């Protein structure tokens, strides 16, 4: 389940995840209704919008 | 998970 940032998306508490665009991140989970994504990237592991990021593989 | 809405994309 590997997925790359479409756009910048700095961190604002809550747990959240600082990400550049093109950066590779694994999707670990999802809140109730997807909206959230949790991740890991070089940088660390919190939660980015899933609006954020794109499926690599096909 | 954040009990903020999330942004919408730019």
């Amino acid at each position: 389940n590997l997925f790359v940032a479409l756009y910048d998306f700095v961190a604002s508490g809550d747990n959240t995840l600082s990400i550049t665009k093109g950066e590779k991140l694994r999707v670990l989970g999802y809140n109730h209704n997807g909206e959230w994504c949790e991740a890991q990237t070089k940088n660390g592991q919190g939660w980015v919008p899933s609006n954020y990021i794109t499926p690599v593989n096909s | 998970a954040p009990t903020m809405p999330p942004p919408l994309p730019p």
